[PDB]
């Protein structure tokens, strides 16, 4: 049934296309066994080429299979990778509809959870400014899901940490230590964290963005995490 | 360590 | 090449006439997407929706079994629909009308909850939530099970979306109908909880203020599968 | 995640 339901992507028929799609997502979430067998019945390639001249109701269902198949092992990320994934997800985060956005913006968050190697494909395709603009003018839906894609990035390596700064996302993070919603606050600090095991030019520019007292008041959270994640930093600020 | 987590 | 003769008679004088291309209508309305198309094709949206204002019962009646069905139809057809301007008079049913014409007002705008995000929120600023609660409890046990299933559809779409339904007051009725005498209504009241639960903490915190962990705990030993997952996602949400 | 949509 799975060649079938690959063959059926470039149906003419959108009710066929839709069935298909929704058949494909329902896999795609059922793990990582079942996202082996849609990476060997060949369906990444037709998904991804979805993303580009399709429906807004077809490119909702295909960014939600992508973001399910984003959360396999980084074997599967890789073939989501070479499947061109990257370039049309990032596409996406400037134009598309909040409920798309929301999807590509969880995709990314997966596929930087991926290796070194991953991210750096991420930050080649151009995912780091417009992650960075979804920190001030998107929902707090958004908002959540792209303080955890770049938390993921900034696990990275000291030249992706640089990316990421000069993206832009020191000023809107500290910002975010002092979130409405206690979610945003421990993806932000996490953030923060991982961007102050940099090196020291780093750790300087957290200091421009006024890190320190943001994360003193965090010192003081009732959240275990928050306060590790702030004495972390804060240790590193001080050094 | 710097840390990696897949988001669920 | 028949449907613009079908279209033009749904402004004729004849009430034999327009409910005999109404009923035509229907039947087109019915059979499927591409059947839907080409009620869309040749401008039949405008004129079915204008048969709600003003029309006497048998023609409301006729016309919202159209829209409902036109409303199942794919999130493009459903974008039509709205552009024809029919979900004010739609929501304007749901009180003061039969409960033939309300039922079919309801099942059509549950149909277009179903589409995108951008069209729940075009319900919402059409004033359906106040309505679709109230049908919650005041309304037929048949009734009911369309306004959960609209209201389950609604709580779908994004966190400030199931913010407007928990300011319209859902949570209390839809806890209730947790422990409803019918397991459809069951089924419909859990995934609609279900869907809230996945919302934000505060929105979860409501939840447990409306008393919904002792409720879906009993849902627990549930022999429907559909409800037993639904009921144990919700429960998985309330703690943390 | 968790499918919201039916």
């Amino acid at each position: 049934e799975l060649p079938q339901m690959v063959q059926q992507l470039n149906s003419p028929d959108q009710q066929e296309l839709q069935s298909a799609l929704r058949k494909l997502s329902q896999i795609a979430s059922g793990g990582n066994e079942q996202i082996q067998k849609l990476i060997e019945a060949g369906a990444l390639s037709p998904l991804v080429k979805l993303l580009d001249d399709a429906s807004e109701e077809v490119i909702q269902e295909a960014v939600w299979a992508i973001a399910n198949i984003a959360s396999g092992n980084n074997e599967q990320i890789q073939k989501l990778i070479e499947a061109g994934a990257l370039s049309p997800l990032v596409k996406l985060l400037d134009d598309a509809s909040e409920e798309v956005i929301q999807e590509a913006v969880w995709a990314i968050a997966n596929i930087a959870s991926g290796n070194n190697e991953q991210i750096q494909k991420l930050i080649e395709a151009g995912a780091l400014s417009p992650l960075v603009k979804l920190l001030d003018d998107a929902s707090e839906e958004v908002i959540q899901e792209a303080v955890w894609a770049i938390a993921n990035i900034a696990s990275g390596n000291n030249e992706q940490i640089q990316k990421l700064i000069e993206a832009g996302a020191l000023s809107p993070l500290v910002k975010l230590l002092d979130d409405a919603s206690e979610e945003v606050i421990q993806e932000a600090v996490w953030a923060i964290a991982n961007i102050a095991s940099g090196n020291n030019e780093q750790i300087q520019k957290l200091e421009e963005a006024g890190a320190e007292p943001a994360l003193e008041k965090l010192q003081s959270s009732p959240n275990e995490e928050v306060q590790k994640n702030a004495q972390a930093a804060l240790e590193a600020l001080n050094s | 360590k710097r840390k990696r987590k897949r988001k669920r």
